[PDB]
Formats: C-alpha cells, structure tokens, sequence
C-alpha cells in the first residue's frame, strides 16, 4: 500500500527501510528512508512487504504480519544484539554462533528447567529440541534424528556437544559416552576434515553418531558410522586445497626416531600433496619447532597458514594423546603410520610404454628405488607388484597375464591409494566403536552432521557431490515440513487443505537417471576405448536439450562464467541457485580401476594389519554408482525415522564476537533452504497468533465492555463483529490462523474508525450475552459430568 | 568494454582486441564434412570441423574454403567460423563489445548489406563498421600517402591513395594471386610425378608455397643457371615419409606475379597495374605515389619482392624519379594492427553504426 514501508536491497546489510515513489513495468524506483535522495532501482522480485513495528522481535516467526525473507533477516538482527541466538521457525531451529559463552544457558538448573515442559510456551534453546525428540519417540514408537547442517564455524560442532549433553543430563541417568566423541575428535581432525576454498576446517563426510535406547528407557550405547568420502582429494587437490590432515600433521609433528622408520620427507616430493597446498598451519610458537627437512619450497617461500585453532604441529600432539585416551597402544599407533606413509610412496609411480613386445606398459627407470621402499610398507614383493599394477589376470579354464595401457595403469595406482585409504578410515571408525561397545539395541536418537551447500567460484567434481547430497536432503526437508503443517491443521481443528507443493525431482532425474542421467553418462564414458572430456560435455546436452534446470556457461550473467567454452563446463540449478561447474578432469577424477590382478593382491599381504582393513566380474566396476548406491543408504534411513532439523548460522567472516554481517547471513538463509521452506508456507496459513498474543495487541481499540473479556471470548466476538471471510480467516483451538496479507489486513481494520467499530460492537451485543451465558452453564455442566465420571469408574472397582 | 577487431581474410581469418600487440587468434578459414563412415561407437565426431581441428585431420574430411574468388560460399558455413571464433578462439560474447569487421575493395553489391544484415540479427552486436582491408594498411605502416596492396589467397588489389583522399578513378582488382598460384603449383609439381590432387593434400602445397619458393632477380637469367649442373633443389619431407625435390618449378611459380601468361590469363603483372594506376592520376600527384608503394597481404612475403619490383618499376617509370618500395614484416598481420589504430582513436566511436540506428535504417545506412 501506498505509503507503507518495504524491504529494499542495499549491498552492505542485505536490505534496509524504503518506500516507493514511481514505478514502471519491471522496475520500483526505491527511495530510502534513512538515506533519502539516493533514489535506486530494483525489481519486482527483489522487494519485500514490511511491518509498521520494526522495533520488536519474535521469538516465534508465524506471528509475523508478512513472512518473508527479509522480514527474518530483521528478527535474527534485532535477536542478535539481545543475544538471543535460537529462534523457533516451526520445526527448523535457527541457531547463530555467537563465539562467546552465554551466561546461564548451559547450566544443569536450566536443563531440568526445560524437561517435560510443552513446546512453545518455553524460549528456543537446543535442549528444547532435545526434549521434544525424547517425547516423540516412546510416545510415537518410532526413532529419531538430529539433522545439522551449515558452513564451518557455524557452531555445529558445538550444537552437536548440547544434545549428547542433554541426553546424558535429562533422561540418561548415567553412562559416560557424551565426551568419548569429544575426546576423539581430533582423530577425525586428521582423517575426514580438510582444506576447501573457503574453509580451513571442513568436515567432507556424514558424520552419524547415534544414541540406542532401550524399552526402558535408558542410554544402552552409541555408535557412530560414517558415510561418503572424497576418493579424489586422497590422490588430486585443487588449487590451493589441501589432501586430508593425516597427510600434513604426521609430516609436521613426526619425530625422527620415527621419520627413520617410515622414511618420510618433504610433501614437495610426493605427487599426492604437491599438486594442491603443501603448506602447514602453525603459529609462531610452533613454527619454531618444525624442523627444516619437514619444510617444502612452497613453506620457505610463503610460510605456516594463519588459523586462531588449527596447529598442524600441536594438533598432531593432542591427536596422539586422544589415542591414548581412546585405546590404541604405541605399536597399534605405528601401524597407523606405516599405512598412512605407503600411500605417499605410492603416488610417485610412473608408467611408460612397453618395447613392442606383448603390448602394454612398464615402470619407469626413475620408479625402481621408489618401489623398494614401498613395498615393504605394504608387504608384498617389488616383483609380483610389477606385475598387478601392469597386467589383467584371467583364466582360459591356464591362468594368462594380459597386459594394460599406460592410462589405465595409473588410473589403477591411484585406484589402489582410494582403496586403501578408503578402508584405513573405515577401520578408525571401526576401532573407535569397540573402545565403546553398545549393550543392546531398540529405539535410537541419532544426530547426522554434514557439510552444507558449499560453493566456489570453479566448483570441481567433489563440490558436484556436495550439492548433490544437499538436494536429496533438501527433498526430504520439504517433505517433513508439509507433513508436520498438515497434522497442525488437523490438530488445531481446521481440518484438511489444499497446499502447493514444490517439486526438485526433475533436477535428481537429470543427475542421477538411469542411462540419460549426468553420473550414468560420466560412468559410460569410462568404458569407451578413447575417454573424453568434451565428449562427455556434448553428450550432456544431445540428450538433455531441453530443460530449465541446465544450460551453457554463456547463458549466465557473470563474466567469469561467460570466459567458459561450451565443451569446458555446465550451469546446473539447485535450490540454493544456478551453480556452474568446469568439466575438465571430471572424467578424470571419476575414473577409477580397480581390477582383481591388484585387488586380490592387497588382500594377500604379509603383514597382518593390512590383511584385517580388508575384513570374475566386474572389471571396471561402477565407480558413478557408488556415490548414489552409498547415499541411498542414508536418506531410506532418514525416512525411516523422525527429523530435527537444526540450522547453523555463522554471522561473520572473521568469526569475531559482536559482528552481525546481513551480505554473509542472507547468502546462508538462501543456502539453508530456509527461504524455500518461507515459499512453501505462503500456499498455506504462514501467519498464526495465539489468543492472548490478540488480546495483548488490540485490547487499547476496543470499547472497555468487550475489553473485560477473557482472551478466547475476545477474539471469539471480534472475529463475528467483523464478519470476516472463512476461507481467508480461520478460528482454531488455540491460535487464529490467517492467510498471506491478511494478519496485516487484520490490524489495518482495528486501526480505522472507533465510531464503526464501536457500533459492530452494538451489533453483537444479543450473541454476545447468550455466548457468556452457555460458557458458564456448559462449564457447570462439565464439572457435573466430571462428577458422574469420578462415580462411574468407581462403580467397577 | 574493450573494441574488437575480426578480419575477414582469404586466407587465415584474423581476430583480436583493440590494441596494443598482436592478433589472439589466427586460423585457415577451412570448413571440412567427412567423407568417410565412422564405425566406432562413441560417437564422438563433429558434423563440421573447423580449422584448425580441420587441419590436424586432413584425409578424413572435404576442406571447403568459405570465401573463394572475394566472396562468401554461404552465410551458413561462415556463422559457423564467427561462432568458433568468437566463442572457443576468442571467449568473449559479441553483446559485450563494438565490432570492427573488413572487407574486399570492388566487391559486388549487395553483399555488404546482406553481411551486416545477417551479422546484427545472429550475434547482436551493439555497433559495427566495415572497412576496406586495404586502406587498414596505411595505418599500419603511418603513412598517409600510397599505393595499397591487399593481396590473400585468391584475390589481389592495387588502391591509390593521397593526403589523405581516395582516388576511385584508378582502383584495380585483379584475380591473380593467391590460390591460382596454389593450382598453378600443383598442376608444375604433377610435371615431377607427385600427384597431389585431393582437396586435404592442396594444403600442404599451399605450406610449400610458403616454405620454398622464391623470386628471382631476372626470370631468363635464373633459366640460364637451371640449364646448369648447380643445385637449386630443396629437399621437403612429406607426412608419409616421402622426399620432394623442387628446383625449376621452385622460381617459376612466384614469377607468375609478373607474368600471368605462365596461367595463361590475360591480365597485367603487378609491375604494370601499378604503373598504369599511377598514370591514371593527376600529374602533381603522380610525384608522391612514387616511393609510397607500400606491400601488404602474406602473398607478399615471398623473398625476392620487393627488389624484383623495384628493379622492374625503375625500367619503366621515368627517369631521375626517387623510387623506394616499402615492405615491412609481418606484413600478414599488417590489416589487423592498421584495425587496431583505427578502433582506438577518437573520434571515430561516433562513426560507428549502432544497434538502434541500424534498426530504424535498415540496409540503406552502409554506404
């Protein structure tokens, strides 16, 4: 309405106060508020309706005039410097790290303070989460999940402490498992987290520790499994990345009655560390005790990386002191060194071509003493390896030795490093879950910790199964979403609707579809006699000509997306936007070769800790599939169980207490999902307030007759009064729900004319007698019916 | 945003920003389909190759230059060479940048609008212009005055120009050099039993028209030594292994630029063209095109020229007249850094023909 106070986009806050003083066909001229003169231009799509009250805030959002985007930015600003960081959107809890500890939060009072109290009538906090999830399993008899999400240094990690706190507090009456997670947390510092563009500290699997329950419900065990990895990063980085930080914190923090041992050197030598970053993190205590022929080139030149937490020196420290807390001896501890260095004595393997004779490929001259010193990490003979990284062993029933080619032998040497690695972490898990073994098993309350929409401005193959992983999980979002809105309605009393529902299925046919699929063509392209990157480019769009959710680089409006050829790269749509993605070494990375000449070699290794990693057809295998095969297991799991989902927010980019940054936190509510979830709720009733929220409002515009009234009866009069439309307006049990537009509707009538309201007052003055005369004698009614019960029931005792 | 430059060679289409070094990308025109059956399964081959992945698989396709004789064979085949140039060459969207494009002096009507009709309705340019290749090459090597020679595979041409006016009276195409010259090479090279006859094999006679050839400094004296036992073979090796030993032929196919009676044609050789556009000039004028002869075009850089030239003008031209040819390197590129200059100055910006004048126009406003 004219006159009234919109959203408007301002680069540095996200959006900020305005009003309109022309328009066209697309466009708004927007006029500041606070900064009047300086009059810009913006879309029909980029403006936002807002309240005549910006100076309150909600602790719940349904009890918002106009919810949107903009609208929620604003409440979590006002929140912010009330410090009030958990903020209640239905069943989506919105947490922002604060980086400072809150004062009574934590405490034990204020966790038996919670315990069994209803939802909503209590303020946000996570153990109100925690709660609720206890109660709707032994009521519900079904198990639960915890979903977290978010960028690092968004406080998952430390969300995650406050439900394995409450658990082991509230119900849990003893069992000390909440901080054997914690205290071996710098083991999965080492193996899963890495270095990625944008973070220094990224967790690159899905993290699933669970808590089993018994009947009778009582903690019985934990047991954490882990899910997805990154088979590329172990053997190719990208620019300016790094591998895993077992890879840098035992080169850093490695003695040297131990670095004779394992026979380490500098990660300039080693082809799986010097493609991407070489460089340790350290501070300048540290970077006095890294010796120098532990440091690279790049090292000299550039030095130790700046993190406030991360020491790639110290950390190796206290990474070996949580081994000693966990279970693992000195000589179990070398055993998981011996391993860790025979991958970097793998990858400097090279390959020629043969004399003409036989075909196939040999090692290179270069690779001899290279071998040597591998093989006994393994424990196998340098003679018999030669062979299983060059031939194909089959049967004629003799048994014959058929030669490979060039590539194929070193996509076969780095198919070796993504297998052994891949089960050297299964086994940390593994024996991590035996210094902890469970009792027994029934209902389970799990919390499953990812990665959230992460993007770079190249994004690579290993960003492709990051977003492909969020939209599975951002389908399941929504389709938790509309079956809680669906049972409020019923329980409210409002009964069945009709709701829009959005659907991303055609973006998972045309990544994942058997045969016209992007991975089912990516994984047929590896078995054609001559692979091909712009092949694989071409074939995406001859069988996907048509559709929104996929075009050319050229198509999009930035530049450096424009710089692209049409053979180097694609534009996929997901729910957080239009994400580029280069196809140069796609193919690459995906290819992986692991043959029964090498993988019923590694199996039959003399030394013996490498026999227990291990616990005709196929060839190639199915390298495509395992990525949907592996997360198929996880999101049947989801649907199988309740869901808790628990947004994290980081509010700035220094990580700096008391900053609130509205160009980053915008960026993530579009990143979350949670704007979506705000499109999804407009098809509904998005704006609901409870009765005594009504009475608290409008009570001052009343006649001081209706004013006396309690509560429900107010608003019960007020709503006949008026006479207001039953399909946008509906009266529920505990709350007045409205449609989009119309709770501002609503408080525009009550501040128009007291003499016409003052008279539909009049008007109602006959129902509204009779309405308080059967309130009282309907009530007297009950407590007799009561009464009749009290002698009903014991008459059949 | 940054001006364009995209040259319409014969040749060897040119293409790079305005200013300051050289072209960013060079290509040989070549449009080639396949003229075989494919029988493996990918399928992974292109309906069209371009040069230059038509150029590394010679022998399996049809190579079909898109412009021959000074025009275009279809607009069809050359939207597909701006589009490979623009986008995998160059990487740069058409919509983003003012557009410099050439053309050919004395050539048919309406092939100029229909060019720039088509061009503004496909790639959507927000303004172009179309300059004469040959007029560039004054820019290039800072003259203002001369006579000005763009000669490409297979079209030639003679432009008089004087402080700073063009002379229409005496402008003269010849269809003369280059690619007869190519035909005219394998049709002597068959006389030493190499029969190169196929459509991807003429490429590599044009790559010895380049590399071996050379001018002569008198055609009956360079006979004479022939006659003699002295070598003025050149040994070229061949994709197949197989060793060509040229040494007649060798000066007897650039020496066609002064006697186009070896292709049995009837026209003039370069020495007269030239003199008989000069004397189709006013007398004062005649003065100053003498000593601004100034060569362009890569048919131009055969050895010999411009001394041949030279020694043969000074026969002809009057006595006591200051004569000096002037050929500079990279005379190939010379149209592209003349474009350059152009694009770059002030006030010529407001010479260019943009979208929304184009629109009301229509084909009209080009000349």
């Amino acid at each position: 309405e004219d006159g009234k106070p919109v959203w408007a986009p301002h680069p540095t806050d996200g959006f900020q106060v305005g009003n309109i003083v022309d328009i066209g066909p697309d466009s708004l001229t927007i006029e500041p508020l606070n900064q009047k003169g300086k009059t810009f231009l913006a879309l029909i799509n980029q403006v936002f309706p807002a309240e005549e009250d910006s100076k309150k805030d909600v602790e719940d959002n349904c009890s918002l005039m106009y919810l949107n985007e903009a609208t929620l930015l604003h409440n979590i600003k006002v929140r912010y410097s009330k410090d009030r960081i958990y903020t209640y959107v239905a069943n989506i809890l919105i947490a922002v790290n604060p980086y400072f500890d809150i004062p009574k939060i934590y405490s034990s009072e204020t966790i038996k303070s919670y315990q069994g109290k209803s939802l909503g009538t209590m303020p946000p906090h996570v153990f109100a989460i925690a709660d609720k999830a206890f109660r709707d399993m032994k009521v519900l008899k079904l198990s639960q999940s915890i979903i977290v999400s978010g960028e690092s240094g968004a406080g998952k990690t430390e969300n995650t402490k406050f439900v394995l706190r409450y658990l082991t507090e509230s119900y849990g009456t003893g069992q000390d498992i909440d901080d054997r997670i914690v205290e071996a947390n710098p083991l999965l510092e080492a193996f899963g987290n890495a270095k990625t563009v944008r973070n220094n500290n990224s967790s690159r699997f899905g993290k699933f520790v669970e808590i089993h329950f018994n009947e009778k419900s009582s903690v019985v065990g934990g047991f954490v499994s882990h899910y997805l990895l990154e088979k590329s990063r172990i053997c190719v980085q990208g620019k300016e990345e790094r591998n895993y930080h077992i890879f840098y914190r035992l080169c850093a923090g490695a003695s040297e009655d131990i670095r004779e041992r394992l026979h380490l050197s500098s990660p300039d030598n080693f082809r799986y560390l010097n493609r991407g970053c070489t460089r340790y993190f350290a501070n300048k205590e540290t970077d006095k005790q890294i010796l120098q022929n532990r440091k690279s080139p790049e090292y000299l030149k550039a030095g130790s990386l700046k993190d406030p937490l991360l020491d790639d020196h110290g950390d190796f420290i206290r990474m070996c002191t949580a081994m000693k807390k966990i279970g693992l001896d000195d000589e179990e501890k070398l055993d998981l060194f011996r391993v860790v260095a025979g991958v970097l004595h793998l990858g400097n393997i090279d390959f020629e071509e043969a004399g003409s004779t036989s075909g196939g490929c040999n090692l290179k001259n270069k690779s001899t003493q290279a071998l040597e010193y591998c093989a006994e990490l393994l424990g196998l003979d340098q003679d018999d390896l030669r062979v299983s990284l060059t031939t194909r062993v089959m049967l004629t029933t003799t048994v014959i030795k058929v030669p490979l080619k060039v590539e194929q032998a070193n996509n076969a040497r780095d198919a070796l490093a993504k297998t052994v690695y891949s089960h050297l972490f299964d086994h940390v898990v593994n024996r991590v879950n035996q210094c902890f073994p469970f009792e027994t098993s029934s209902y389970f309350i799990g919390v499953l910790d990812i990665a959230g929409f992460e993007y770079f401005e190249h994004n690579s193959f290993e960003q492709f199964c990051i977003n492909y992983c969020n939209e599975k999980l951002q389908q399941f979002f929504n389709e938790r979403i509309l079956k809680e809105e669906q049972e409020l309605y019923q329980k409210e009393g409002l009964g069945v609707n009709e709701v829009h529902y959005v659907d991303n299925q055609d973006c998972i046919d045309l990544i994942e579809a058997r045969l016209v699929g992007i991975l089912d063509i990516l994984d047929e392209e590896n078995r054609l006699p001559q692979p091909s990157d712009q092949h694989f480019t071409s074939a995406v769009h001859q069988k996907h000509k048509d559709h929104f959710r996929l075009s050319i680089p050229r198509k999009s409006k930035l530049a450096i997306h424009r710089n692209i050829r049409d053979d180097e790269g694609f534009i996929i749509r997901h729910f957080a936007g239009a994400v580029c993605y280069e196809t140069t070494q796609f193919v690459e990375k995906n290819n992986d070769a692991l043959h029964m000449s090498l993988e019923s070699l590694i199996c039959e290794s003399r030394d013996k800790f490498i026999r227990e990693l291990f616990e005709g057809k196929l060839s190639f295998i199915s390298v495509g599939n395992k990525f949907k095969t592996q997360l198929n297991l996880l999101l049947d799991k989801l649907r199988s169980t309740g869901a808790s989902f628990i947004r994290c927010i980081k509010p700035n980019l220094k990580m700096t207490s008391h900053h609130f940054e509205g160009a980053q936190i915008l960026s993530q509510l579009q990143c979350s999902g949670m704007v979506s979830v705000l499109d999804l709720m407009q098809g509904g009733f998005p704006s609901r307030a409870s009765f005594h929220e009504l009475y608290n409002m409008y009570k001052k515009y009343m006649p001081d007759k209706l004013a006396r009234l309690d509560p429900r009866l107010f608003c019960k009069a007020l709503f006949k009064a008026l006479g207001l439309n039953e399909i946008d307006y509906k009266f529920g049990l505990t709350k007045v729900f409205f449609r989009p537009g119309k709770f501002a509707e609503f408080d525009q009538i009550m501040k128009s004319d007291p003499d016409h309201l003052a008279e539909l007052v009049k008007r109602v003055n006959h129902w509204l007698i009779c309405s308080r005369w059967k309130k009282v004698q309907w009530c007297s009614l009950s407590v007799i019916k009561l009464k009749n019960k009290i002698k009903y029931r014991a008459e059949a005792c | 945003t940054t001006a364009l430059v995209c040259d319409n060679g014969s040749g060897l289409v040119k293409a790079g920003f305005a200013g300051d070094d050289a072209p960013r990308a060079v290509f040989p025109s070549i449009v080639g389909r396949p003229r075989h059956q494919g029988v493996m399964v990918g399928m992974g081959q292109k309906d069209s190759y371009v040069g230059d992945e038509a150029q590394s698989k010679r022998g399996i396709l049809t190579l079909k230059y898109p412009i021959e004789h000074g025009i275009i064979t279809n607009w069809d085949d050359m939207e597909k060479i701006w589009h490979h140039t623009f986008y995998n060459e160059l990487r740069v969207a058409p919509e983003e940048h003012p557009t410099l494009l050439t053309e050919a002096p004395l050539n048919p009507k309406a092939n100029r609008e229909k060019m720039t009709q088509i061009m503004f309705e496909t790639f959507n340019v927000p303004a172009m212009y179309v300059a004469i290749q040959a007029v560039l090459s004054l820019y290039a090597s800072g003259r203002t005055t001369g006579i000005v020679l763009d000669s490409g595979d297979g079209v030639t041409h003679n432009v008089p120009i004087y402080e700073g006016y063009a002379l229409p009276h005496a402008i003269m195409r010849l269809d003369l050099a280059g690619r007869d010259l190519t035909d005219y090479l394998m049709k002597i090279l068959t006389e030493r039993g190499y029969s190169f006859v196929t459509t991807a094999e003429r490429e590599i006679v044009r790559d010895i028209k380049e590399k071996l050839c050379y001018v002569a400094l008198d055609f009956e004296n360079e006979m004479a030594t022939a006659a003699s036992s002295s070598s003025l073979e050149k040994s070229y090796e061949l994709p197949d292994g197989q060793v060509i030993t040229i040494g007649n032929e060798r000066f007897r196919c650039p020496e066609t630029l002064f006697q186009p009676s070896f292709i049995g044609m009837e026209s003039a050789g370069i020495h007269e063209t030239t003199y008989n556009s000069i004397m189709k000039c006013d007398i004062d004028i005649r003065k100053d095109l003498y000593a601004n002869n100034v060569m362009s075009g890569g048919t131009t850089m055969y050895p010999g020229i411009a001394d041949r030239m030279q020694k043969e003008i000074t026969a002809l031209a009057p006595s006591t007249m200051k004569i000096k040819i002037i050929a500079p390197p990279e005379r190939k590129y010379s149209v592209w850094i003349g474009g350059s200059i152009l694009a770059s100055l002030s006030t010529f910006q407001q010479m260019w023909i943009t979208k929304q004048e184009y629109d009301e126009a229509g084909p009209s406003i080009v000349h």
